[PDB]
């Protein structure tokens, strides 16, 4: 179940 | 930029035994970059429907991939895999040892 | 056992040639369960296992979409990254990423970890008590800084031990007939005649799972991982995992030698002698 959201580097 | 050197096993899913129908498997693991190209030969040629598996990699991040098609050996059909990556000079061609 | 569950995560970026190339596997323990790769025609995730195909149209539609937030993220950090290491933005490079929970035999969170590379080395990587990041080097250090002053290892800790162990869970419950299952190695050997003074013995190990194995050799009962040779454990293609050991003999001796295989499957170590 992947994250929601990933933060960009 | 590290550059690895593709590490290559060409074997069946099943123990050969001639005349059955099988899974011809290349697995082409620890390199980077990850652009690679790989065809399986049966008798030189390149085998055309081939499938292989999703891109993925280990701890050190190198990668690793699994090609493989659906086959019949025969005793006079010689099987082989045909490796091309940035880190080899020129096409590595690994022949299939079925009775090891 | 414990059980864990993986994502991983790879963007190319290919200049000249179109938009960047970004695959996505999902794995629990070492079955793959679904994939995204954005060349491939879908454009959806796609169930890899059978288990998986039970998940209704809600779940497809939450992962595709969360896999493209992924991709497009990576589609933005590629031109991050190239600034930060003041890079001809003309060339073809590398962002990968894994991430995932652990469990132990109770299935109640043990582990997580998050860690994202670029071309090939470390770049960052959340520290085992998921609260602060290792960063490699200066360009990773400034995500770092951006990193902790947005508190985001606090969401990915929230993820790693809430979300990702409870559908952790969930998976092997309704995969419970493959994913928490044990095949037996099935295991032979091979005789091979080098010289008139010298032969190879090859350990055979097909069709187990999962893929942690071990085959050693030992002369008359003492370990010689000195002189043999192990292959990388390798994909059958159908699930399982295949492995051989091999040691090269002096003629006559054959009898001394044995192979010793441990597997999560077997009962208790197997021990293959050349009984003649
Ligand atoms: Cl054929
Ligand atoms: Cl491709």
């Amino acid at each position: 179940y992947l994250l929601m959201w990933i933060t960009q580097v | 930029m590290i550059q690895r050197t593709p590490k290559i096993q060409v074997y069946s899913r099943h123990p050969a035994e001639n005349g059955k129908s099988n899974f011809l498997n290349c697995y082409v693991s620890g390199f980077h970059p990850s652009d690679i190209e790989v065809d399986l030969l049966k008798n030189g040629e390149r085998i055309e429907k081939v499938e292989h598996s999703d891109l993925s990699f280990s701890k050190d991040w190198s990668f690793y991939l699994l090609y493989y098609t659906e086959f019949t050996p025969t005793e006079k059909d010689e099987y082989a895999c045909r490796v091309n990556h940035v880190t080899l000079s020129q096409p590595k061609i690994v022949k299939w040892d079925r009775d090891m | 056992g414990s059980h864990s569950m993986r994502y991983f995560f790879t963007s190319v970026s290919r200049p000249g040639r179109g938009e960047p190339r970004f695959i996505a596997v999902g794995y629990v323990d070492d079955t793959q369960f679904v994939r995204f790769d954005s060349d491939a025609a879908s454009q959806r995730m796609e169930p890899r296992a059978p288990w998986i195909e039970q998940e209704g149209p809600e779940y497809w539609d939450g992962e595709t979409r969360k896999v493209k937030a992924h991709s497009q993220t990576h589609r933005v950090d590629l031109g991050t990254l190239r600034g930060y290491y003041n890079q001809s933005e003309a060339g073809s490079h590398t962002v990968q990423r894994m991430y995932g929970c652990d469990v132990g035999s109770d299935w109640r969170f043990l582990r997580g970890y998050h860690q994202y590379a670029y071309d090939g080395k470390d770049y960052i990587a959340l520290k085992e008590d998921l609260r602060s990041w290792t960063a490699a080097d200066m360009a990773a250090q400034t995500t770092k800084h951006k990193w902790e002053a947005a508190h985001v290892a606090e969401q990915l800790r929230a993820y790693l031990e809430g979300t990702c162990v409870e559908w952790l869970r969930r998976y092997l419950e309704n995969g419970k007939e493959t994913l928490q299952r044990t095949d037996a190695p099935k295991t032979h050997m091979t005789h091979h005649a080098v010289s008139d003074h010298e032969a190879t013995l090859r350990c055979w190990a097909l069709s187990f799972y999962p893929a942690e194995i071990t085959l050693t050799w030992q002369r008359d009962g003492e370990d010689q991982t000195q002189d043999t040779e192990l292959v990388e454990t390798r994909p059958a293609g159908d699930g399982t995992f295949q492995k051989w050991a091999a040691v090269v003999v002096p003629s006559g001796q054959e009898q001394r030698y044995t192979c010793h295989v441990q597997h999560e499957g077997l009962p208790k170590p197997l021990t293959l002698r050349w009984e003649p």
